[PDB]
C-alpha cells in the first residue's frame, strides 16, 4: 500500500502515510414516513 | 468535543516530545547553570 | 487527507479527483514539512546538552 | 435516505434527547450527523466509515519486507472492528491481531 502511494518500487526507512486502497461497495436504504392517508381512488374507480 | 466534529480527514497529530521529556530538559538547563 | 476532507465517503468523488491528481499529493506533502519542521524546532530549541 | 436526506454512513443508536417537533441534527461543522427515524420515532446517530489511513513503520526495501501498522490514536480493542477487518484479505488481518 505504501509502495502505490509512493508510486515508487523501493521506498526508504521512515514513516509514511498511505491512502486508503481499500473498498466495501455496501447495500442502500431508503425509509421514508408511513404511507396512510389513502386516496378515495375506490369510489371513483368502483361504483353502481 | 474540541476535536470531535473534526475528523473529517483533519487530525491534531500529538508533539514527539512529551511535556515530561521537556520538563527533564529545562531542569537539566537549570541545574548545570547554577553549578 | 483529502479523499475524506473534500468528499465524503464516495467512489465517484474520489473517481474524478483521480482527475485532478497531484493537487492533493502537494497540499499533503505541503503540511508534512511543517510537521516536521516544527518537531525539528522543538528538538534544537531545547535540546542543547 | 430519510425525509429527503441524501449521504453515506454508519446508524447506530443514540442518546440525544430531541423535541417534538425538531427532526435533524447538525454539529459544528454545519452537516448532517443525528437523523429521527420516520416510522418508528428514535433517533439514530450517523458516524462516518473507512478510516482514511494509517502510518506504516518499514526500513528500507534493501533489508526486508516486514512492516509495522501504527492506528491513530484509537484504543485497539476494536481495530478489528473499526478497520472493518472481517472483510480483508488474510495477509491484513496479520496485522490486525
Ligand atoms: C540499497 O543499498 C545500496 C548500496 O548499499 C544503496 O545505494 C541504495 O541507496 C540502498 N537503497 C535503499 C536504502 O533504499
Ligand atoms: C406504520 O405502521 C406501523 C406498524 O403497523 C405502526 O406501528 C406505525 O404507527 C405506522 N406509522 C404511523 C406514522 O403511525
Ligand atoms: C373494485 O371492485 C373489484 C371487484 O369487486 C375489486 O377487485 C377491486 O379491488 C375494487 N377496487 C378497485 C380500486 O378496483
Ligand atoms: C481501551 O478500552 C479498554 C476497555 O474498556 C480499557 O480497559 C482501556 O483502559 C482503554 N484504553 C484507554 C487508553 O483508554
Amino acid at each position: 500500500e505504501t509502495k502505490c502511494t509512493l508510486k515508487s518500487f523501493t521506498v526508504e526507512k521512515g514513516i509514511y502515510q498511505t491512502s486508503n486502497f481499500r473498498v466495501q461497495p455496501t447495500e442502500s436504504i431508503v425509509r421514508f414516513p408511513n404511507i396512510t392517508n389513502l386516496c378515495p381512488f375506490d369510489e371513483v374507480f368502483n361504483a353502481t | 468535543l474540541i476535536c470531535a466534529q473534526k475528523f473529517k480527514g483533519l487530525t491534531v497529530l500529538p508533539p514527539l516530545l512529551t511535556d515530561e521529556m521537556i520538563a527533564q530538559y529545562t531542569s537539566a538547563l537549570l541545574a548545570g547553570t547554577i553549578t | 487527507d483529502c479523499t475524506m476532507y473534500i468528499c465524503g465517503d464516495s467512489t465517484e468523488c474520489s473517481n474524478l479527483l483521480l482527475q485532478y491528481g497531484s493537487f492533493c499529493t502537494q497540499l499533503k506533502r505541503a503540511l508534512t514539512g511543517i510537521a516536521v519542521e516544527q518537531d525539528k524546532n522543538t528538538q534544537e530549541v531545547f535540546a542543547q546538552v | 435516505n430519510f425525509n429527503g436526506l441524501k449521504g453515506t454512513g454508519v446508524l447506530t443508536e443514540s442518546n440525544k434527547k430531541f423535541l417534538p417537533f425538531q427532526q435533524f441534527g447538525r454539529d459544528i461543522a454545519d452537516t448532517t450527523d443525528a437523523v429521527r427515524d420516520p416510522q418508528t420515532l428514535e433517533i439514530l446517530d450517523i458516524t462516518p466509515c473507512s478510516f482514511g489511513g494509517v502510518s506504516v513503520i518499514t526500513p528500507g526495501t534493501n533489508t526486508s519486507n516486514q512492516v509495522a501498522v501504527l492506528y491513530q490514536g484509537v484504543n485497539c480493542t476494536e481495530v478489528p472492528v473499526a478497520i472493518h477487518a472481517d472483510q480483508l484479505t488474510p495477509t491484513w488481518r496479520v496485522y490486525s491481531t
